[PDB]
């Protein structure tokens, strides 16, 4: 986790992706001032495993593209690190039913 | 969090002369709104561009484009959305059309 | 699974053993696993005919020469067939009047004579069926046979089944 | 007479309340296609015309006109006219070589019936004769006939009832017409008030 | 198993509220038959409230959403339903609500 | 067949044959078909091959 | 001589030809005024442009001009290309000719019967071996 | 023609206001005997949905009103619709429901075991 | 009567599937139209009194099927086949759900 | 050509035959629409084998006919013709154009321009037949034909039959 | 008489699959090669062999049988034709996408100009949808201007890999009108890009590019893309209208036709007969426009091909769009037989699921019921009665489905009905029909009642249902519906019934109550000086239909007998109903006689209003129809309604000026 | 629009509520699985009033 200062040049921004496993994530200082998970309409996001994520395409009878999506830019995906194809349980409050576990796959 | 913003405003709009309406019918208009990772507007270039069927597509709004596309892209609509039951005049699969009435011949020698 | 035209096929053509897709060698029974394609000849399939009547008409109870052969195959397709039967009357009159062979065990000896062959099945049944008397007859009248049986081999066999016919 | 309906008195309206007159004019020519394709008014004949329409032609006069103050119903030809065609042909197999003509009539509208008040022949500027025919007919109201007042103030005949049905005053004054008095006070209608 | 409990959690805080021991005994004075009464009809209205597969759910959200507005500082109304429903970058008044 | 002015195979006349078994009948016309001659004049494109071939001689021989 | 193609609407209950046969229109039903038997339903009782194929023949054109968004360059170019047509000069001077008619209908105040006597007649004397060598303006006061 | 000043929306026209706006698996594969889940394992609701009572009564009336035998003691019932009701009643009624799966796969109800509590 | 779009729509809300194809379809417009197995196109000559069906191109005559669409959606196919489009119906699935 | 075969069937059977023994009804109409059925996929349909466990599988109720629509598997006996293969007959008819052969169920046409020319027709004698210098060709006479060609439909199947080859005709 | 038998299974569609005609598949499927660009002959009285209405096509008269198919009207789907083009041309709604592939592939080898030897071209692949890798591969590759036939290598860029390129230089590509004109670079010189030459660099590209590009090999090939071979749509498309039965107007896809075979036919003999290349680019360019708009005449920056009446040429694309195209004026809605429209009327005297049908309008609409031995004498008596007297029937459908009509049919005597034969009888009392108001913006909007028969021309209707389907009686109608089979019937009775709607699941209430002069007189009957005398009261009594025949004892039984108004209102209500609601300064005392008690279906103390009896939560409809349930609660709203209509009756309600004077 | 939108929403067998592509929406209708017409205001009595109260 590389947190900058003000930018990151073309330059060194495209050498960024190295060798696997190694990732590179670069955050901005303004925009970790205030942490976007305390705020009361962010909910709950759990990063499951590969045997949850498994066990919840089984028993909901799902494929990959069936699943409602977040995308790998999205500031709660960049805040848990999501990796292309991580599914996030997300827990939050519902007036219907108290709580509510919806699913979003990472695209 | 853009979800639960997208129900307050929408609930803010409906109970703003004071009609009420039950919560699923918005929850359920919010969350195809943002099922797809971003705010889908419900337009022509919104849910429209989603592969959903080429028929179904067509009956909203660009038929002939979307139709122009399809052939193009030789795209295989599998008939399961209720526009294309509609234009195919077979029943959809909804509501009676959900299921399967198939006859029981082991209950049928129960009977008498 | 594809769903493209593939309109294009070669004609059905028994001597180049091109039966159609749904008369291939591997024929995919109701059970689902592959299984060697069945064909008759005319003096077992009238045989299996008969055997499927008389079974019929045990089922529906409990619930020689040519002359005294048709009258018990037409007592039986009347007792046993309903109607628009006249196919069947005529399939059954057909493999009577050309029938090489009588008996199940010529049948049978007929089958163990083309089983170790390692023919086509449906020019075995072709063999049994025919009555040819010459090797070229065999190869001139089913073109499949050549480059593929020998014809002193094709000689014993024809002379064999001349043997095992009668009447 | 909820929800801007309204009670007609059926007395008030058998004594010829809000009963109006209806007439309708229908125009016809004959035309001139050419030398042979040329139409002609007259009364038509099952035996030498094809296509003829199922209503009755026996009102007509000799010149495919009928008179005025002949009584009319649905689906009756009022104007006969009839166009030439290609003889000997094989069509809807009713088609023969006495069938030189086919019927171009003018029936009456379907659901229309009345009396015939006027029929005026004259040519059209072209020369080429050509008629009106006017129907008269009554309009009584009935159940479903649109009512307004003065004051934005519609509605239809929920129903009728009769004199001795209505509700009557100590002078024996029974209403033509009741309207609700829902009708009033959300629509702010004072001057219907005002005006009565 | 999980998403069941998640689903009645607020109907069984509603339960619990009402059907409490001190509830039973001092208020509502039921009996052994009048409980029994009591909890096989609130099992029966609650299977006959869940919601029939098959329901056409989103017509029936959209209709719902639509019809009262037909009967329809900050823009509000039409226009804002209009400024929500089609995602537009700008529009009429936007605000925060800063605490 | 000499009225509808269509063709007819040899494979689809044998479907198209009467209870008589004696006269090919018409779909449309229910007419007794006509023999067309392909075989007759089969020959005479053979001879008219030959009568191309020496003429087209020289060519090939450049 | 061709193919018959043709649908005679006759009872198969009553074998009466010719059949008394009523066209209900309003129910959209053909049947048969003895026994009731329907025999054609679903009947047809606009979109295009009339034409009359006895005053100009059997043709069908569409001439090119300005619609809502339309580039000056493009018109001009189809114009003159429907212009150089060779195989439709016989029906491009007869149309001139039935322009002159209807100028010289229209300059004498004449009804419309007489514009489509003088182009009937004109379409019919048309062509004529007997009638070659005659001036047009001749052609045009006898068909008037 | 007419002339009404009486405003009449025409419905299904919202083309008008359209050119106003213009611009802004795992578990089961193919079709194999996978596709039916067992009795022992079905994860459907035992109670007879609205639509379900609704297909299950017009299609054995309409068997009924084709000369389908009766199963149940008519009371002098004639209406087939009545009667599908009656047999329906005391689960006279010889069908089952193959409720579908999104995946493709279903489930065999019958009509005997599903609780009609509606 | 126009049975509309949102005639329709409200139809559905209600769940009432086989109305909604009895209106669209044995009320206003049922066409029984012939397509080969081969080629999803409309494009099967039909003798029915002769039973015979052939589709000329795909070259069958044992691959023909009758489909019961409206007569717009017939119209519908025709004129895509116009635009140089293939609707090609098919009665079987080739790919899981 | 005799094979066996498994063929499915798709049977709508009315809801007035919805009794308890709605099998045997099943059963009998499966044998009234395939024995002596002519069907160009898969032949001339003979008989029905395996009588006594047919597999049934459970009828979808069609959704506007009411009618159930089942999936009757069953082996059969059928007669499938191909062009190229040698068949043994008896003629039924002659006529100018030529003289057709039962073969099994079916009957092969054998044109005129497919014989020896030898063989001439003659429609003096009765019956009509054709003659040669060595054989002649009569009704009900034993006729050995190659089929060249058949055409098959939907409902019926037919055969173009040729004794020009050696070592065919009469036996 | 319907359609024909047919022996080819019945199948429903379960995958319609797109796609491009290959010019092959053109002329496969054609019947017919059109030639001439008349449509009659020359005696115009038939149809031309070869024109445009060739009757191997099919037949649009109900005395014509098709040529090819051998049927009438109603069974022949009519049959396709094709045209061959003398010079290939582009499809008009594949411009935009014939430019975007010539961006990406070469212009002289047809070859795609960035490959997997590129690392960007390598992700595009990836992309596994074929609209956003097409797009990728096209912003890739549009800027690249030569088609690299050496390039560096992936692993390390030191040595030089040579592809399958020629390497020479790719215009920049721009449209003007219906062409496509490059500009190669200058070392620029603009020419236009001929169809055929784009044609044949179509064909040039392998299997493996264009699906890439997202062109499937059987379906969609890009080659398809450019006309070569022009269907000719049957003239069931195109029909020829009849203005008065003599006039042959043809449709506008007819007029289009003959001008592109006339196009066609000027090509051809410009090319055979030698003509400068200036003449047959303008005739191909002509040819190209009349292809065009026969497609779409609503073309930006393009003319409009006019009539002769000089309105546009409607093309086949202006057929599809729009709420009168085929999609939405013919297949998601359209018009239906079986249904009726006239002017609703209020009546209190109707059930809540009854609607009040005319007598002609029953008399016009019909169910075909099917004979059963259940239904055979009554079935019998229908068809005796015939069509001109209600109750009755129209039809009788026997079961080879013939139709014999009841008119033109007593004079060939009675009909013996068979089981299994359908009687098309006049719709009775307690049929099953949907009953709707336009704009019908929900499903409340639509619902089923049963009919009741009635001598007027009005559909009656309760009070209470007006809300749901926000209907008036200022003029206001509503369609009917009738179902012609047992299931819809069914269906349309179990789950789009008016007493099953009661509660909406829009807001979780009553969206049916109590209003208008109901809700007035509900108001003043509950009063506590409302007090009835005894004849009113059983005439009250007498007015709830369900009501079990017992008289309450008075309120007040000394010195007079007198009922209170809440006292026989609550009759009306069903036993084993309680609702207690407090309003502001409500105790168990009232003295206001505001809130609502109401304990085993009796009303205890408050005046019922719109909180108790209107459309609102926590009512008594809405605690009726969840405790009772919906037949209960339609019994209730017909209850009320009756007993306070009655009171209001005799009691009246006016209003005047002087109600608005201070 | 709004009818347009959603016209393919379903609520499936197993509850999920689902298009006609299924991809999942709710994983639960409305997520409580309940139809809109049975569902009544309620009051939930723990949650208000004092600590006193609620112990008493
Ligand atoms: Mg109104
Ligand atoms: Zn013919
Ligand atoms: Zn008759
Ligand atoms: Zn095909
Ligand atoms: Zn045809
Ligand atoms: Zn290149």
């Amino acid at each position: 986790i590389f947190v900058y200062q003000n930018n990151i040049t073309p330059s060194a921004m495209k050498l960024v992706p190295s060798i696997p496993p190694a990732t590179i994530e670069t955050f901005n200082e303004a925009a970790l001032v205030v942490n976007i998970t305390h705020h009361e309409l962010v909910p709950k996001h759990i990063r499951l495993s590969s045997d949850e994520k498994r066990e919840l395409l089984k028993r909901y009878r799902l494929k990959e593209s069936q699943l409602p999506r977040i995308q790998r830019a999205d500031p709660v995906a960049l805040y848990l690190g999501l990796k292309r194809g991580e599914v996030v349980k997300i827990i939050r409050k519902s007036e219907t039913s108290g709580r509510y576990a919806s699913y979003r796959i990472c695209m | 969090a853009g979800r639960a913003a997208l129900y307050k405003e929408v609930y803010n709009v409906i109970a703003s002369d004071g009609s009420y309406v039950n919560y699923r019918h918005m929850a359920l208009l919010v969350d195809v709104m943002t099922t797809q990772g971003g705010l889908t507007s419900v337009t022509r270039h919104g849910f429209n561009r989603s592969n959903t069927g080429a028929l179904m597509r067509c009956s909203f709004e660009e038929t002939v484009e979307i139709l122009f596309e399809a052939g193009a892209s030789a795209e295989l609509d599998d008939c399961r959305g209720v526009s294309e039951n509609v234009i195919l005049g077979q029943m959809a699969p909804i509501g009676t059309g959900a299921f399967d009435v198939m006859i029981d011949e082991e209950s049928l020698v129960k009977y008498m | 699974r594809r769903r493209r035209l593939k309109k294009v096929e070669e004609e059905e053509n028994a001597a180049t053993l091109q039966l159609g897709q749904e008369f291939q060698l591997k024929q995919i029974n109701h059970q689902g696993e592959e299984e060697e394609l069945i064909a008759l000849n005319l003096s077992e399939a009238r045989l299996v005919i008969k055997e499927a009547l008389v079974e019929r008409r045990r089922a529906f109870k409990r619930s020689e020469t040519r002359e005294k052969e048709l009258e018990s195959i037409d007592v039986l397709l009347e007792q046993t067939t309903g109607g628009n039967n006249k196919d069947l009357k005529n399939t059954m009159q057909y493999l009577t009047n050309f029938s090489r062979f009588r008996d199940q065990e010529t049948v049978g000896a007929v089958i163990q004579l083309l089983k170790s062959t390692g023919l086509h099945p449906f020019e075995v049944a072709q063999l049994g069926s025919l009555a040819c008397d010459t090797a070229d007859e065999a190869k001139t009248l089913i073109p499949s046979l050549n480059n593929k049986i020998s014809d002193d081999e094709l000689e014993r066999i024809l002379k064999e089944l001349s043997n095992l016919e009668t009447l | 007479n909820q929800e801007d309906s309204m009670i007609m008195n059926q007395s008030s309206i058998d004594r010829g309340l809000f009963r109006s007159l209806f007439f309708r004019s229908y125009m016809d020519q004959e035309k001139k296609y050419g030398m042979s394709i040329t139409e002609t008014f007259e009364k038509p004949q099952r035996t030498n015309t094809l296509r003829m329409k199922h209503g009755t032609y026996d009102k007509l006069d000799d010149d495919g006109l009928i008179a005025p103050g002949v009584r009319v119903s649905g689906e009756d030809v009022i104007i006969g006219k009839t166009t030439p065609i290609s003889p000997d042909e094989e069509e809807l197999g009713q088609r023969t070589a006495y069938h030189s003509k086919r019927d171009a009539s003018t029936p009456l509208r379907s659901t229309e019936n009345g009396i015939v008040d006027q029929v005026l022949v004259t040519t059209n500027q072209d020369g080429l004769k050509f008629v009106k025919v006017r129907v008269r007919t009554t309009k009584i109201p009935q159940i479903g006939d649109k009512f307004a007042s003065r004051h934005g103030q519609k509605g239809t005949i929920g129903i009728t009832y009769r004199r001795e049905d209505m509700p009557f005053t100590a002078e024996g004054i029974v209403p033509d017409l009741i309207i609700n008095p829902h009708a009033i006070p959300s629509r702010m209608t004072v001057a219907h008030l005002i005006e009565c | 198993q999980n998403a069941q409990r998640d689903a009645v959690t607020l109907f069984c805080c509603l339960l619990r509220s009402r059907l409490a021991t001190r509830r039973v005994l001092q208020e509502y004075r039921l009996t052994k038959q009048a409980f029994d009464w009591v909890l096989s009809n609130i099992e029966a209205q609650f299977l006959r409230s869940v919601v029939h597969p098959g329901e056409m759910v989103g017509v029936l959200a959209a209709q719902s959403i639509g019809e009262p507005a037909t009967q329809m500082k900050v823009t509000s109304g039409v226009p804002r339903l209009k400024e929500i429903l089609n995602v537009a970058k700008n529009m009429k008044t936007p605000s925060l609500t800063v605490y | 067949c000499p009225i509808c002015l269509t063709k007819y195979t040899q494979l689809e006349a044998v479907q198209l044959l009467n209870f008589d078994r004696t006269e090919f009948l018409c779909s449309l016309c229910d007419e007794p078909l006509v023999e067309d001659d392909s075989g007759k004049k089969n020959k005479e494109k053979q001879d008219k091959l030959n009568r191309l071939m020496d003429q087209i001689q020289p060519i090939i021989d450049s | 001589r061709g193919p018959n193609l043709n649908i005679v609407l006759t009872c198969p209950e009553c074998k009466v030809y010719p059949p008394k046969i009523v066209e209900r229109f309003s129910e959209g039903d053909v049947v048969c005024a003895l026994c009731g038997l329907v025999l054609s339903d679903k009947l047809v009782d606009r979109v295009g442009e009339a034409s009359n194929p006895l005053l100009d023949g059997n043709n069908l054109s569409t001439r090119i001009g300005k619609g809502e968004t339309t580039d000056m360059r493009f018109t001009k170019e189809l114009n003159k290309a429907q212009g150089k047509n060779v195989m439709d000069k016989k029906d491009n001077e007869v149309q001139a000719a039935f322009a002159k008619i209807t100028m010289l209908c229209d300059a004498a105040e004449l009804p419309k019967i007489v514009k489509d006597c003088a182009k009937e007649a004109y379409k019919l004397c048309h062509d004529e071996k007997t009638l070659k060598g005659k001036s047009m303006e001749s052609i045009m006061a006898a068909s008037i | 023609n007419e002339n009404f000043e009486d405003f009449d929306v025409e419905h299904f026209s919202d083309e008008e206001t359209y050119e106003e706006k213009p611009q802004f698996e795992q578990i089961r594969r193919k079709t194999l005997k996978e596709k039916a889940i067992p009795k022992d394992q079905r994860a459907t609701t035992p109670y007879m949905t609205k639509y379900e009572r609704a297909r299950i009564l017009g299609t054995r009336a309409l068997q009924i009103s084709m000369n389908a035998p009766v199963f149940v003691d008519l009371e002098g019932e004639t209406d087939p619709l009545r009667i599908a009701m009656k047999e329906l009643a005391e689960k006279k009624i010889p069908l089952v429901i193959r409720r579908y799966l999104p995946d493709g796969s279903f489930e065999d109800w019958s009509v005997e075991e599903l609780i009609v509590d509606l | 009567l126009r049975f509309g779009e949102m005639e329709r729509d409200c139809m559905i809300a209600h769940g009432a599937a086989s109305f909604l194809k009895e209106r669209l379809m044995e009320a206003s417009d049922a066409f029984r139209v012939h397509i080969c197995g081969i080629c999803g196109l409309m494009t099967v000559i039909a003798k029915l009194n002769h039973n015979q069906f052939e589709c000329k191109g795909c070259d069958n005559k044992i691959d023909i099927y009758q489909i019961h669409i409206p007569y717009a959606a017939k119209l519908l196919f025709q004129e895509l086949m116009a635009m140089n489009i293939t609707p090609r119906l098919y009665t079987d699935r080739s790919r899981d759900f | 050509m005799f094979f066996i075969k498994d063929l499915s069937l798709n049977i709508t059977l009315h809801p007035s035959f919805f009794g308890p023994r709605m099998k045997q009804y099943l059963k009998t109409k499966l044998l009234e629409e395939v024995e002596g059925s002519c069907t160009g996929k898969f032949g001339y349909i003979l008989c029905v084998l395996d009588y006594d466990n047919i597999d049934i599988q459970r009828g979808r109720i069609l959704p506007t006919d009411g009618s159930a629509e089942f999936n009757v598997k069953y082996r059969a006996v059928v007669f499938k013709p191909f062009k190229g293969e040698v068949v043994d007959g008896t003629v039924v008819s002659c006529s100018q154009h030529g003289f057709e052969v039962q073969v099994g169920p079916m009957k092969v046409f054998v044109t005129k321009h497919l014989m020896p020319q030898d063989l001439t027709f003659n429609a003096g004698s009765n019956p009509p037949s054709y003659q040669s210098s060595e054989d002649v060709i009569t009704i009900k006479s034993r006729i050995r034909v190659k089929i060249e060609g058949c055409i098959s439909q939907v409902s019926s199947i037919h055969a173009i039959g040729s004794i020009k080859e050696d070592y065919l005709g009469a036996i | 008489v319907g359609q024909q038998y047919s022996s080819a299974p019945l199948r429903t569609v379960k995958e319609v699959q797109f796609g491009l005609f290959s010019p092959e598949e053109v002329r496969a499927i054609s019947v017919a090669k059109i030639r001439f660009p008349e449509t009659m002959d020359e005696t115009q009285t038939r149809a031309k062999i070869g024109g445009l209405n060739d009757p191997r096509l099919g037949s649009i008269d109900r005395n014509l049988k098709c040529q090819t198919c051998q049927e009438g009207m109603n069974e022949c789907p009519g049959h396709f034709g094709h045209i061959d083009l003398a010079k290939p041309v582009f499809h008009v709604g594949f411009i935009a996408k014939i430019k975007k592939v010539c961006e990406c592939v070469c212009m002289h080898c047809g070859k795609l100009l960035l490959d997997e030897h590129n690392e960007l071209m390598r992700q595009a692949l990836a992309i596994k949808d074929s609209k956003k890798r097409f797009a990728a591969i096209w912003t890739l590759c549009k800027t690249k201007m030569v088609c690299e036939t050496d390039v560096p290598s992936e692993d390390d860029p030191t040595q030089l890999v040579s592809r399958g390129g020629c390497g020479n230089t790719q215009p920049t590509i721009r449209k003007d009108g219906l062409k496509l004109v490059g500009s190669w670079k200058k070392d620029p010189e603009l020419r236009v890009l001929s169809t055929e030459e784009i044609l044949n660099i179509f064909k040039h590209i392998s299997v493996k590019d264009f699906t890439s590009l997202g062109f499937n090999e059987v379906f969609s090939r890009p080659e398809w893309m450019i006309l070569t071979c022009l269907p000719v749509p049957p003239p069931p498309v195109r029909p020829s209208i009849s203005f008065n039965e003599s006039q042959r107007g043809e449709d506008d896809l007819t007029f289009k036709l003959a001008d592109i075979l006339k196009a066609n036919i000027s090509l051809e003999t410009l090319e055979h007969n030698g003509a400068p290349h200036h003449a047959i680019e303008e005739a191909e360019s002509l040819l190209q426009f009349h292809v065009a708009t026969y497609m779409d005449n609503d073309i930006a920056g393009q003319p409009q091909a006019l009539q002769k009446s000089g309105r546009p040429v409607k093309s086949i694309r202006a057929r599809l769009k729009g709420k009168e195209g085929r999609i939405r004026g013919n297949l998601m809605g359209k018009r239906v037989d079986f249904s009726a429209r006239t002017v609703i009327s209020g009546d209190p005297n109707l059930e809540l699921d009854q609607v009040g049908v005319p007598k002609s309008i029953a008399k016009t609409l019909t169910y075909p019921e099917v004979v059963t031995p259940y239904n055979i004498d009554r079935l019998t008596q229908l068809v005796r009665n015939g069509p001109n007297e209600h109750p009755g029937a129209k039809y009788v459908i026997r079961d080879s489905g013939d139709r014999i009509d009841l008119r033109y049919s007593k004079r060939a005597g009675d009909i013996q009905l068979q089981y299994g034969w359908k009687v098309e009888r006049h719709i009775m009392d307690n049929d099953p029909v949907l009953f709707n108001r336009q704009p019908s913006l929900h499903k409340m909007s639509m619902m089923a009642h049963r009919v009741k028969v009635i001598p007027y021309s009005t559909f009656r209707l309760n009070l209470s249902v007006t809300s749901p389907y926000n209907a008036d009686f200022d003029g206001d109608e509503m369609n009917l519906h009738v179902p012609q089979s047992e299931e819809t019937r069914a269906e349309l009775s179990q789950l789009c019934a008016v007493p099953l709607q009661i509660v909406s699941p829009q807001s979780n209430k009553p969206c049916m109550g109590i209003v208008q002069d109901t809700l007035c007189g509900i108001r003043k009957l509950t009063l506590r000086d409302t007090f009835i005398e005894l004849d009113q009261v059983l005439n009250m009594l007498y007015w709830v239909p369900d009501w079990d025949g017992v008289i309450p004892t008075p309120a007040i039984i000394k010195p007079k007998p007198l009922w209170s108004g809440k006292q026989i209102l609550s009759v009306a209500i069903p036993n084993g109903i309680h609702l207690q609601r407090f309003d502001e300064g409500t105790t168990l005392l009232s003295p206001k006689d505001n809130g609502m008690l109401i304990i085993d279906g009796q009303i205890i103390f408050g005046v019922v209003e719109k909180k108790t009896v209107g459309s609102s939560n926590g009512g008594l409809i809405h605690v009726v129809t969840r405790e009772k349930g919906p037949q209960v609660c339609a019994k209730l709203f017909g209850n009320i309604q009756k007993v306070v209509n009655f009171w209001l009756l005799h009691n009246g309600f006016s209003t005047g000026i002087g109600d608005t004077i201070a | 629009r709004l009818v347009k939108a959603l016209e393919d929403i379903m609520v499936h067998y197993d509850n999920t509520t689902r298009n006609s592509l299924g991809n999942v929406i709710q994983f639960i209708y409305g997520e409580d699985g309940m139809d809109a017409a049975h569902i009544e205001k309620q009051s939930l009595d723990t949650i208000g009033g004092s600590d006193a109260a609620f112990e008493k």
